[PDB]
């Protein structure tokens, strides 16, 4: 009885450890994927943010002003 | 066309500024009615009672409800009189607020009914009537050692959770039907579920249609809890002084009135007295308690329950209220812890009607002997505690033997306590109580076990209970 | 009357604006003292009296405020106005300010730092403010503005399974809470003609409470004892036991240690009790103003469910720490102290809170709210100030001994809040417990007749061994009543007192195996099953039992 | 019998705990993704604010003076 309970507890603990380790591995893969997506979206949505910034300034207040604003944003980033 | 303005708001206390030579008198009632002007405002419907004149056309008032939402600058209206309350036959069988508005959702009292002011002076020396008659309650420890008067003031002192409410309900059940007159119940600073239970119990029993109720309870601001006893007082005074009737008056806890006064006085700007109370404790207590009297027209029998903070009987409030009572009843936690119910202390409870010419000659001797044996037993507690019962004389052992039996026979089973224990409840007249204690003092029942005396009505029931116990 | 503009405005335009504002405000004439502040390049910011009209630069910052088509093309910018004041005093957690003309009592104000406060006293030329947060970022000369709302908390079903602080800000780090409703912290209680008597049981799962001190839905019961008597364990077991019952639980921790709060939340999450629980926390290092609003925030969160027809249960882990925080706050405002230095309205502070628990009538919906306040004593003194203050508010008490003390623990409403099956068997158990309790007082060393020697001692010892329990293992009412019925009917009298726990465990196993009809009859009828069948089952178990 | 039942109960409880852990990890990943999206939006908003401020500074204020006066008059009328 005690031996069977100990075996069941050991198997349960091993299963829990395996599940936690698999979750950690999935978390590492998800973190890497999220970082790569964050960088790519940072570039793309930074271009989009420059365009939307030109649009927002115009709304609060064409192509040449947008190009000048893009150059200014690039200079600020640099 | 005379208006005030709000100047300060500090909790339950407000300050109002008026025009020159247009100030309201003390105790007047003022009204604020405000409708929101924008989204940063709420709606206000409030009444205030004038308390002080501070100079510079400013008065300081106490609020009857919550002051949340008040804005410095809102205008106030002077009614021209104190709080006025409806009186008469229109208030019998209804439940009321502090301001006199019904709260039982059965309709609205007409605006043309006669109304009376809350504040008035006491009756003078040339109008009272002095005489002592005895009121029967059916309680052994009350009938024997501290009988009630038929036209006086009765007090029930108690701590927390010792049995004030159960005793109040038992007394209501026994008396209010037998009275056959009018009764008023005022509840100040008590549990709301208790009032909800009592309303339905009265409606089932049928004591309604000759009762008026007023409720200001635990959840209300201090200004409301201060001036609720005065509304029931006015309602009873109408009957006494206009129809020459006999009126009963119950007050659920008279301590809350002084406690609310103490809470207000701090914000009114007064130097505190001992234990932090207000300087005007005795004056307010006397101003309330001197209107509850029996004049030449009618009478007002008032039964009041008084709370004792931290089980200290020397606190300023119980000590001050002790002086207005004709019969008192003190409940102790030590007796309740032993299972004795009710927990009335047989030596500290007094009555002015315990005289040989009022109750009789046999009653007086029986009560005095019972008290003497209880005091003698009280004197021997320490030496029994340390040494034991083996180091006593024969007379002392006899004293203890009879004292335990007497102390257990002072208990009883109540009608309203049936739902707790199960026993139906008992009622004992005076003569039976005197007879039973006379037999106990004579050593007639000295052989029965000491446990057969607990929670019975009469002494024949003691005999039956001993018989069923195998002896 | 001072304007901030990017460029010095023309005198004619200044005159026109001054005349316009003079006409609008209500003054015959008005003069503007324009400034040359160049930071505000968007437009003009006006400050007259204690009112401000914004320019256009703030709109860009308002753009960040509109973080949230494409923001409706930066949405639209409007001239937002606000009423302001300035601080003139700050220290120990209480401020004091000028301005704020049209402020209300109990309103919420916001400091320039970002912290919030209450408007407490409106004096002639002053406002007293209580700071609900860290006060080391507020200095004299700072700016404070109104919000236009009485104090309130966010309420809804999005709060279920979250840990928040008395203002509704999450502290577990799982993200924002998406609610859409609010409720005022200070609200009136249900009236006399809105309630009804309590007639439903609340099952804690503990035999001693469920049999001796029953609790009903809509009641107010107090749990009182010394420190190190373990009342948090009682609270956690009661909260865990409500898994099947349709109940919503709220746990409020006042003045506790944040580490113990962390471990309690971990215990709750293990047993799957976070699907119906909200946790409100204010630890020992937080300001006294925050330690004092937590019970009111909890009750405000509970009343949202209560006024919809649902049933709620609220736990206040210590009222004796709320009392001390309120005494500290009121002594800093220089108010005359009373007994034990407590203020005069320390009774009102607790009575106004515990009167919001009620069993509503059927015209109001039929909801309920149960309350379980905690009070901690010193050396078991039940006649102190705060313990007697709270004993006179509730509907009973449960005194834990440093093990329920049945000589001081009582329940008024309970008794009608019990099922018939337990009501039939509780009386005998109470009498046996009393018999042992008084007998042992003198019979520690003394011979007795066989009656008082066995029937008055062995039965009591067996029932005292039965009443014990283990942590985080609540018991269903059917199993409870079956074991109590067996003990009161007379079995176990030939079982050694060292084997009753194992007897009970094996009896539960036998029941779960081959007592389905008994259990279903109890669960469906709320009454005892047939006595002959019960005795037959108990006899079969006794025959199969291996007495050691 | 009873021992095997207890073993099965322990196994079931461990499986439930593991499933709860897996759900918690998935929710943590989702929360991380949501926070990352929020941070990207915040960075985009800050860049938009900076670029709009620069563009508005570059814009001519000669008509902006009249526009500001007109907007102030409109706000005076509205309030
Ligand atoms: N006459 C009585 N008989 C039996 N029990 C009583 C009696 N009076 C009070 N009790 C006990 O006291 C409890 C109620 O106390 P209560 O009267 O409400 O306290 P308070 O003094 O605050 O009104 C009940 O649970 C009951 O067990
Ligand atoms: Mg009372
Ligand atoms: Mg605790």
């Amino acid at each position: 009885i005690e031996n069977a309970r100990k075996l069941a507890e050991e198997q349960k603990e091993q299963i829990v450890a395996s599940a936690r380790a698999e979750a950690e591995r999935v978390k590492e893969t998800a973190k890497k994927e999220i970082e790569r997506e964050k960088e790519q979206a940072m570039a793309a949505l930074r271009e989009q943010v420059a365009s939307l910034s030109v649009l927002i300034a115009s709304k609060v207040i064409x192509x040449x002003x947008x190009x000048x604003x893009x150059x200014x944003x690039x200079x600020x980033x640099x | 066309m005379t208006r005030g303005r709000v100047i300060q708001v500090m909790g339950p206390v407000v300050d109002v500024k008026f025009e020159n030579g247009h100030l309201p008198a003390i105790y007047n009632a003022l009204k604020i009615q405000h409708k929101a002007r924008n989204e940063n405002e709420v709606d206000i419907d409030l009444t205030l009672e004038v308390a002080l004149h501070l100079g510079d056309d400013t008065v300081r008032t106490i609020a009857m409800a919550s002051t949340d939402g008040l804005i410095r600058g809102m205008e106030v209206i002077d009614t021209g009189a104190p709080i006025s309350v409806p009186v008469g036959e229109v208030t019998l069988g209804r439940v009321f607020n502090v301001l006199g508005e019904p709260i039982d959702l059965e309709g609205d009292i007409p605006a043309d009914a006669r109304r009376d002011p809350i504040h008035r002076p006491a009756p003078k020396f040339e109008e009272l009537a002095t005489e002592v008659e005895i009121l029967e309650t059916g309680i052994k420890v009350v009938d024997l050692l501290a009988p009630y008067i038929k036209g006086g003031k009765i007090g029930l002192f108690g701590g927390a959770g010792v049995g004030k409410t159960v005793l109040i309900q038992e007394l209501i059940h026994n008396i209010a039907q037998e009275h056959g007159g009018i009764s008023v119940f005022a509840g100040v600073g008590e549990r709301t579920r208790e009032g909800n239970d009592l309303y339905h119990e009265m409606k089932d029993s049928g004591v309604i249609s000759k009762t008026a109720m007023v409720f200001g309870q635990m959840n209300e601001p201090p200004g409301a809890r201060m001036r609720v006893a005065l509304t029931g007082l006015t309602m009873a005074e109408y009957f006494r002084d206009e129809q020459g009737q006999d009126v009963l008056l119950f007050i659920d806890n008279i301590f809350r009135f002084t406690q609310a006064g103490s809470e207000v006085s701090a914000l009114l700007g007064r130097m505190p007295s001992a234990v932090g109370y207000q300087p005007t404790l005795a004056t307010e207590m006397g101003q309330l308690q001197e209107r509850i009297t029996s004049t030449a027209k009618g009478s007002i029998t008032s039964i009041q329950a008084i709370y004792v903070p931290a089980d200290d009987y020397t606190d300023p409030a119980p000590a001050t209220t002790f002086s207005h009572l004709d019969a008192t009843t003190n409940l102790e936690r030590k007796l309740a812890e032993m299972g004795i119910y009710p927990a009335v202390d047989p030596l500290a409870s007094t009555s002015r009607a315990l005289a040989p010419e009022i109750v009789g000659e046999e009653h007086y001797q029986v009560a005095r002997k019972v008290q003497q044996t209880l005091q003698r037993y009280k004197e021997l507690q320490d030496i029994i505690a340390i040494l034991g019962m083996d180091e006593l004389s024969d007379e002392d052992k006899l004293v203890v033997h009879r004292a335990r039996r007497i102390q257990f026979f002072l208990s009883q089973n109540f009608h309203v306590a049936e739902q707790f224990t199960g026993q139906p409840g008992s009622y004992v007249p005076v003569k039976e109580t005197v007879r039973g204690f006379k037999e106990i003092l004579e050593g007639k029942y000295d052989h029965l076990p000491e446990d057969a005396f607990r929670l019975v009505g009469r002494i024949e029931e003691v005999v039956e209970k001993a018989k069923a116990m195998g002896v | 009357a001072v304007a901030y503009s990017a460029r010095p405005l023309t005198d004619e335009e200044l005159r026109a604006l001054s005349d316009v504002f003079a006409q609008k405000v209500g003054k015959q004439t008005l003069e503007i003292e324009n400034i040359i502040d160049p930071e505000l390049i968007g437009g003009v910011r006006l400050r007259i009296g204690n009112r401000i009209y914004d320019g256009s630069v703030s709109g860009q910052l308002e753009r960040i405020r509109r973080q949230l088509k494409q923001q409706i093309e930066n949405y639209e910018s409007q001239i937002q106005v606000s009423d302001v004041g300035t601080v003139i005093q700050v220290g120990d957690g209480i401020a004091r300010a000028h301005g704020l003309d049209n402020v209300m009592s109990g309103e919420l104000v916001e400091f320039a730092n970002g912290v919030m406060g209450m408007a407490l006293n409106l004096e002639e030329n002053n406002v007293g403010i209580v700071i609900l947060g860290p006060y080391t970022g507020i200095k004299e000369g700072d700016e404070v503005r109104r919000t236009g709302r009485i104090m309130e908390v966010p309420v809804g079903e999005a709060l279920i399974g979250r840990v928040v602080n008395p203002l509704g800000q999450p502290v577990d780090g799982l993200g924002p809470v998406e609610t859409t409703e609010t409720r005022p912290i200070e609200s009136p209680a249900p009236g006399v003609m809105d309630r009804r008597s309590v007639h439903e049981p609340l099952q804690t799962g503990i035999k001693a409470i469920d049999a001796l001190v029953p609790i009903g839905r809509g009641q107010r019961e107090l749990i009182i004892g010394d420190r190190q008597t373990g009342k948090t364990s009682v609270a956690i077991d009661t909260i865990i036991n409500q898994k099947d019952q349709n109940m919503i639980s709220i746990y409020v921790a006042i003045g506790q240690k944040e580490s113990t709060v962390r471990t309690v939340v971990e215990t709750l999450r293990k047993h799957g009790a976070l699907d119906y629980t909200i946790v409100v926390t204010a630890s020992a290092s937080q300001p006294a103003p925050l330690l004092f609003l937590a019970p009111y925030a909890g009750v405000a969160m509970g009343e949202y469910f209560m006024y919809k027809g649902k049933h709620v249960l609220v736990v206040y882990d210590d009222l004796s720490k709320q009392a001390a925080a309120y005494r500290e706050l009121s002594l800093l405002l220089r108010r005359p102290p009373g007994r034990e230095a407590y203020p005069g309205d320390i009774f009102y502070l607790h009575s106004r809170l515990l009167e919001r628990a009620a069993k509503l009538s059927d015209a109001k919906g039929g909801g309920s709210l149960t309350a379980l306040p905690f009070v901690e004593t010193q050396a078991g003194d039940i006649s102190a100030y705060i313990p007697t203050n709270v004993i006179s508010i509730t509907d009973g008490q449960i005194f834990l001994q440093s093990a329920i003390n049945a000589g001081l623990s009582v329940s008024r409403v309970g008794g009608a809040a019990q099922i018939k099956a337990m009501k039939k068997v509780a009386g005998t158990l109470r009498l046996d417990l009393a018999a042992y309790r008084e007998l042992e007082a003198f019979a520690q060393f003394g011979s007795d007749l066989d009656k008082a020697t066995q029937a008055k001692l062995a039965r009591g010892a067996r029932t005292v061994e039965v009443l014990k329990q283990d942590l985080h293992q609540p018991i269903p009412v059917e199993k409870q009543v079956l074991i109590i019925y067996a003990l009161t009917r007379g079995f176990l009298d030939d079982i050694p007192v060292e084997d009753v726990r194992r007897f009970e465990k094996e009896f539960y196993l036998f029941l779960d195996q081959n007592g389905q009809h008994l259990l279903e009859h109890i669960r469906t009828t709320k009454d005892l099953p047939n006595e002959d069948d019960l005795n037959k089952a108990i006899e079969a178990f006794k025959k199969t039992f291996v007495v050691s």
